[PDB]
């Protein structure tokens, strides 16, 4: 998921809006 | 903006600036 | 021993190193 | 919330374990 | 949603997320 | 400045890109 | 609680934040 | 000593609070 | 120049720039 | 002082201790 | 102690140093 | 250049006094 994807690969801040409230 | 790659807590802090009040939630693969 | 006051990212921070692998929720409006 | 409880007020690394899923 | 306020070490933490590779200038005297 | 704007003031992560160079 | 990966100054973070007003020693070998 | 084990291994907190004065 | 005010977590992170290897005792009771 | 091995975040966490208000730029290599 | 030679007052990284073992 | 050097290898704080204003 996002968590390993940003920490194995690289992810954008635009992905990480997702997991927001 | 950027790509990032963000490992350990520096991913939470990352998500705490992008949500805000928002808040989020932090859901690790285990 | 007295606690001291957790806000912002060092909040989160601590949720990190205390859930860890169990992920958590940081809701700031509830 | 966790707000109230642990940056306004103080609370433990116990208290913390309440937020994890 | 509205923003909050970023200090010191936590300003700086943000423009490295934000700017990255393109890097940033933090001049607090301007 | 950056400080008056996003430390004593509040900003967006969009502004904050006005820093980069 | 959780097991942890700590290293450099995030191991330093983790004991402020177990240690609290005790303080602590960091002691690395060299 | 605990530097190194927490780094290059895991360690817990328990551990950690060994190092508190 | 003048410096700032360094409270806790980033007084520890300090303490962690300037002594690295030497290790160094956070004390803040003393 | 002792020498340091920064990267990420912490080095931008390193020049804002050691320049405080004088400020500093960041600028990676791309 | 070193909290109101560092947070309360101000110092330096140099006096940061009297605090290395 | 020392965003690079003080990650691949080390550097001193001397070195980064040299990107202050
Ligand atoms: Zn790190
Ligand atoms: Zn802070």
């Amino acid at each position: 998921g996002i968590v390993e994807q940003c920490c194995t690969s690289i992810c954008s801040l635009y992905q990480l809006e997702n997991y927001c409230n | 903006f950027v790509n990032q790659h963000l490992c350990g807590s520096h991913l939470v802090e990352a998500l705490y600036l992008v949500c805000g009040e928002r808040g989020f939630f932090y859901t690790p693969k285990t």
